[PDB]
């Protein structure tokens, strides 16, 4: 039962260089840079889907 | 002097795309060009012909 991908989920294809290493308010969180927009995301929550 | 050297400072900051002092390797350091029918060791041609 391959659950199909939802509605708004956008397809950032995992490359290797959009998972860098910024500083989100006092640590060196691993951070994701969404590719359809530019935004950071320095912690895995409320990302972009 | 810094004469014999290739790379410097392999690291990434919290925020910047490179720590401003880093030297990438040499494009000529990675390059295997073949050897000819005379022992040569050519580089890989900037080509086309």
């Amino acid at each position: 039962f391959v659950p199909d991908v939802p509605e708004g989920y956008v397809a950032v294809q995992y490359a290797h260089r959009l998972f860098s290493s910024s500083l989100a308010n006092k640590r060196n969180r691993v951070t994701y840079t969404h590719p359809p927009t530019g935004m950071a995301y320095p912690s895995p929550t409320g990302r972009p889907h | 002097i810094s004469v014999a050297r290739s790379m410097r400072a392999i690291v990434n900051h919290n925020e910047v795309d490179r720590p401003r002092g880093a030297v990438a390797p040499s494009s000529y350091e990675m390059d295997t060009g073949t050897l000819s029918r005379n022992g040569d060791l050519l580089y890989s041609p900037v080509a086309n012909g």
